């Protein structure tokens, strides 16, 4: 079942200017609750072009979540996917991997 | 390799043009602009090129710009002032300019060793 | 003229695939305004016409009146999503800091912040 | 606004029986809304039953023993009430949403565009 913190691979494409385009992984962040009855997520882009944080919003991740390298989780770069955009589950993320990004949300949306 | 060039005394009111060479490492991936230190103070953005940025001390006075045929950066710095007294280090960034800016984090790709700058 | 955290902008969403939101429609400004002064992204919710009373927690209600709109209409805080600024058109309002304090407690509820 | 919703088929049921609702959609696009059913006992808060359109939804309490479906010549929807239980005993109420059926699931909030006016089930 898709649960926040997840990990999934996805089309974002077709994106426009310095949307995060490209075939990528993204990690769920909608509320698991909207998560069992939407046809829709939530979800973050992960991008391996950077491998440290540039911005307070972007969160690092380290072989064990399974990725090709060392990447960074764009909390700036959030859109709501269809499901079925979603292909293979790569991983989940660690529940301290998702406490960083719980607050580099905040940030990013101006929540405080 | 990013070496700069062009530091040195100035009076006030004066100018200089700092240069960067970016030796190797692809000129259009990445971004690069220049960082300044005074004397106990935390690494401070100035400008950077990918779209320009400038700090705001410096907006107005500064002008940076590209030589994609030289792989250099050049920094042009009129109206020089006191507080425009530290060392310069340009930096380059695979990401973009916003490492520059008041919110980014200081986490740059390359730099330079830095150049000297006193205006009085 | 600088695009602000509650401003409401028209912008084109399309293309999009699915149960997303697509159209040129109403959108409001949620990324936070330092990353709205120096980035060339914001973060949007989509506002639909389609409906006018909420009907999950990250529904959000707007008049019609007060906001320069069409109808009645509903900010999806579950249909947001990263735009360039090139993609927003007219600027046609701002929310009352009121109506922000909905948006952020939706947006809480949204992505399971509590 | 536009569209009538009259439920029918409600009665009295031995525990472990059968009953099967009707409503009846007059008017209103059958095809580009949901269509479901509440159920409200006393003193208790509208619960969502069962959700139709675009897919099938049901709450757990009642998932294997109820069922939904449409006849579409009929503008009607049946919900297939077996195996009932004392605490299925209430007033039944078929609703219908522009939106989707997550109006009739937990996360929704109850604001549904129409109504019927009820009909009773008690086992």
């Amino acid at each position: 079942p898709i649960r926040r913190g997840d990990v999934y691979l996805a089309d974002l494409s077709p994106v426009q200017g310095s949307e995060q385009g490209g075939v990528r992984p993204v990690v769920i962040i909608q509320n698991d609750t909207g998560n069992k009855y939407s046809p829709t997520v939530i979800v973050a882009a992960i991008t391996g072009r950077i491998n440290k944080a540039k911005i307070p919003t972007h969160v690092e991740i380290e072989k064990k979540y399974k990725l090709d390298k060392d990447s960074v989780i764009l909390l700036e770069q959030i859109r709501t996917l269809d499901k079925k955009r979603l292909k293979e589950k790569l991983t989940y993320l660690s529940d301290d991997k998702m406490k960083e990004v719980d607050n580099a949300l905040m940030i990013s949306l101006g929540l405080n | 390799q990013l070496q700069e060039s062009g530091g040195g005394l100035v009076q006030p009111g004066g100018s200089l043009r700092l240069s960067c060479a970016a030796s190797g490492f692809t000129f259009d991936d990445y971004a690069i602009g220049w960082f300044r230190q005074a004397p106990g103070k935390e690494r401070e953005g100035v400008s950077c090129i990918s779209s320009t940025y400038y700090a705001d001390s410096v907006k107005g006075r500064f002008t940076i710009s590209s030589d994609n045929a030289k792989n250099t950066v050049y920094l042009q710095m009129n109206s020089l002032k006191s507080e425009d007294t530290a060392v310069y280090y340009c930096a380059a960034d695979v990401w973009g300019c916003i490492s520059y800016t008041d919110y980014g984090l200081g986490n740059l790709d390359y730099w330079g060793q830095g150049t000297q700058v006193t205006v009085s």
